RNA sequence: AAUUAUAUAACUUAUCUAUUUUAAGUUUGAAAUUUC
RNA sequence: AACUAAUCCUAGCCCUAGCCCUACAAAUAUAAUUAUACUAUUAUAUAAAUCAAAACAUUUAUAAAAGUAUUGGAGA
């Protein structure tokens, strides 16, 4: 036969039905809205019209996206959105040279940065480009808190995000532990993130986790029938007493 | 970081569809590289002494790895934010 | 060539404070979506000899630090 | 039984079932049934049906007595573990 | 992850199921023993089934262990070992293990070892000689089988003579 | 053979690193083109 | 009216329509199907080529505008 619903409305399906729907609302709502990362290796096409071959008049134009690839170091690291491209080149930028299988390597490294909300130093992979973003979001917990999943382009640091939503969002004496007034002062200067505490432990949460913990969440003990018909007794004794 | 340009135009495909890429339209042309060229400038500010490149507080424009790979490595220069930028060039008036 | 160490052995997510990584615990056997739990030492129940060992000969009660050359 | 070393066999007393017997001396309850004697209605067994014989009297007669607490559920025969028993509901450590 | 077949506890010289377990580091210090020269006993030269060369039984004070045999080396021979570098060269027998600055240049050595504690790795086969090319101070030369002639430090030890089956290289 | 051979690999210069005052050349050749 | 043979109608299938879907015991991944410890535990790369270009080398698909312009050893 054939199917009603395409290959891809089956994942729609899938997501509307189950312990999917039973999924926090500001988590789902989260997941299903997506945001394009910041262009890096590609600009937009500038001017809207172009000249159209068939009639030889100006039309609309559209835009054609560099492929890059982002490997999940990427993901283990902090990279402002740099990533590698894979394809071919054309020698000395010119169409009449050899194709030459090209790798494009932006240049990684890994480095330490403090973070004022956890009170620790992390050394991790980092871009020259997410430097200058921390310099640019007035600290690197700012850069953190302030920069989307996509353009952080780092699972790291959604997680490192999910840690500082949640320490945030609970006045948890673990940040700068012995320092009270301290740590008033990071709550305060952070304070533009502070969120309910339920949406800050699913920010960043994988889609296999977020099921496995919906799954715990909801997963109870059988009830003896013996307490469940102790129960049910009594309400029916106590509904016979009025 | 590299940026490149796709070589050959690709067809429009119009308001519902997506255009069909072909071999010649795989070919990208390297606009820029940084890997080609010297280290480009960096803004940092100096947690430590270097030799003939300044002292500890001050900011300096450095090639990008070339302060990195050298002054940030060692320890000698940091991140610089607006708000130790004026803490920090503020200690060398102390200083 | 000589070898320092017997020739035979020769031929981040936890680290986040506020939450902790969900492991495969409660699947009771390994998966590799699910991270690895933290197992604490087990207790038997009873005492098997076949997997008692003996304790060293410090630690033993009758240990004496003068040696005995028998 | 448990195999020792060197490939040696050593009965458990345990391991080993004992047959509990019962007594049929003058039980009436024998291989076949007359046709003469006619068939019961079935009326099986469950939960909510032995909780209705057994328990429900107790809580019914305390209840109107005043004397019921969640601390006596016990008393009525609520089980919180199986372990130390004999025969064992769940899990099941006993053989039939 | 292997089940190792050498699962013998502690070092022996005893055969062991056969193979014996050899040791290619000359001067350990044995027990009651200063490091300094001291000497030991060559009991044996026996056979060993998983190296090329015949091993010699060097049994000195209260330690018995296995070593290579060179090329006179035979049962009841005494053979010194020495760590402690002296300012005048050390006498020097055949198959003796001492520094590479207490040994004489020119000397026929075996089992030498490329940096200091390495242990040996050359010279080891039968037949094999290294000849101590140069030496200055606490830097001496010595010929690899390899052909690669290399400069080590002194605290570098080098066993006098060559190697057992002496013209293994003679062969025709 | 004749002509070459930014497959790779190397070196040199960049690059990238230390301090401190892959790209382009060339070479090997994955090979390519043409003839005998 | 002869031996060998022959006779038969349903077993079911096929294509669209409609419809998506969200439905014993015992033993077993160890050596699967071995009643209890061992030994830690695990899939998947451009899809290619064939093929077309009468060989082969870039290359070769898999509602109207319109098989038009463009693209292409401007050739399939």
């Amino acid at each position: 036969p054939l199917h009603r619903y395409p290959v891809h409305l089956w994942q729609k399906l899938r997501l509307r039905q189950g312990i999917c729907a039973r999924l926090p609302a500001h988590f789902l709502r989260s997941l299903e809205e997506e945001r394009t990362p910041t262009p890096v290796h590609y600009k937009p096409h500038g001017t809207k019209f172009k000249i159209n071959p068939k009639n030889g008049q100006r039309e609309r134009v559209e835009d054609v996206p560099i492929p890059v690839h982002y490997p999940p170091e990427s993901q283990q690291g902090l990279w402002g959105g740099e990533g590698l491209i894979l394809g071919y080149r054309y020698a000395n930028n010119d169409k009449l040279s050899k194709r030459v299988k090209k790798v494009w390597k932006p240049q990684l490294f890994t480095r330490e940065l403090y973070s004022e909300i956890l009170d620790k130093k992390f050394t991790v992979t980092v871009t020259m480009r997410t430097l200058d973003l921390i310099d640019e979001a007035y600290g690197f917990d700012f850069y953190i808190l302030k920069t989307p999943k996509e353009d952080l382009g780092s699972k790291f640091g959604m997680d490192l995000k999910r840690g500082m939503l949640l320490r945030l969002a609970r006045q948890d004496p673990h940040l700068h532990p012995e320092n009270p007034e301290r740590r008033a002062a990071i709550y305060d200067k952070y304070r533009s993130f502070v969120i309910p505490e339920a949406e800050a432990e699913w920010v960043g949460l994988t889609l296999e986790e977020a099921l496995e913990k919906q799954r715990l969440l909801e997963e109870k003990d059988p009830v003896p029938l013996f307490k469940v018909y102790v129960e049910e007794l009594v309400q029916r004794l106590q509904e016979q007493v009025l | 970081t590299v940026i490149v340009e796709r070589w050959w135009k690709v067809p429009l495909a119009g308001e519902g569809r997506k255009p069909h890429l072909h071999r010649r339209h795989r070919v990208y042309k390297l606009v820029e590289d940084t890997k080609h060229r010297p280290k480009d400038n960096l803004e940092l500010i100096l947690t430590q002494s270097v030799d003939e490149i300044g002292v500890r507080g001050d900011l300096v424009s450095v090639k990008k790895s070339v302060g990195r790979n050298k002054l940030l490595s060692q320890g000698l220069a940091v991140y610089a934010s607006p708000e130790n930028r004026k803490l920090f060039e503020e200690e060398k008036s102390l200083r | 060539a000589y070898e320092w160490g017997v020739r035979s052995t020769r031929k981040r997510v936890y680290e986040i404070p506020g939450l902790e990584p969900i492991t495969y615990e409660g699947k009771k056997h390994f998966v590799p979506w699910l991270a690895r739990p933290i197992f604490p030492p087990w207790e038997r129940g009873w005492n098997d000899p076949r997997f008692h060992r003996a304790a060293p000969i410090h630690e033993q009660t009758l240990y004496k630090e003068e040696p005995c050359y028998i | 039984g448990i195999y020792t070393s060197d490939r040696k066999f050593v009965q458990i007393k345990e391991m080993v079932p004992e047959f509990v017997v019962p007594d049929l001396t003058g039980f009436k309850l024998k291989p076949y049934v007359n046709y003469r004697a006619p068939a019961g209605i079935d009326t099986p067994l469950t939960a909510k049906a032995l909780f209705q014989e057994t328990v429900a009297p107790a809580i019914e007669k305390d209840f109107k007595e005043g004397t019921f607490d969640a601390n006596n559920l016990e008393k009525y025969g609520f089980e919180p573990t199986q372990e130390g028993k004999l025969f064992q509901l769940y899990p099941k450590n006993f053989p039939r | 992850k292997f089940v190792s077949w050498k699962s013998r506890t502690k070092y022996t010289v005893k055969p062991v199921k056969n193979y014996r377990m050899i040791d290619f580091l000359r001067f350990r210090p044995e027990k009651e023993k200063a490091p300094e020269p001291f000497e030991e006993k060559v009991v044996v030269v026996r056979y060993d089934p998983c190296r090329s060369a015949d091993i010699a039984l060097v049994a000195g004070g209260s330690r018995k262990r296995w070593i290579i045999a060179t090329e006179n080396m035979k049962a009841g021979d005494t053979i010194l070992n020495s760590n402690h570098i002296g300012r005048m060269a050390v006498a020097a027998q055949e198959g003796d293990a001492h520094p590479l600055g207490a040994l004489p240049v020119g000397t026929l050595i075996n089992n030498v070892e490329s940096e200091p504690g390495r242990g040996a790795q050359y010279i080891r086969a039968a037949g094999t000689c290294g000849v101590l090319l140069r030496k200055v101070n606490g830097t001496a030369i010595i010929q690899l089988p390899s052909k690669r002639q290399m400069q080590v430090l002194e605290s570098c030890t080098a066993t006098v003579g060559r190697v057992s089956n002496v013209n293994h290289n003679q062969r025709v």
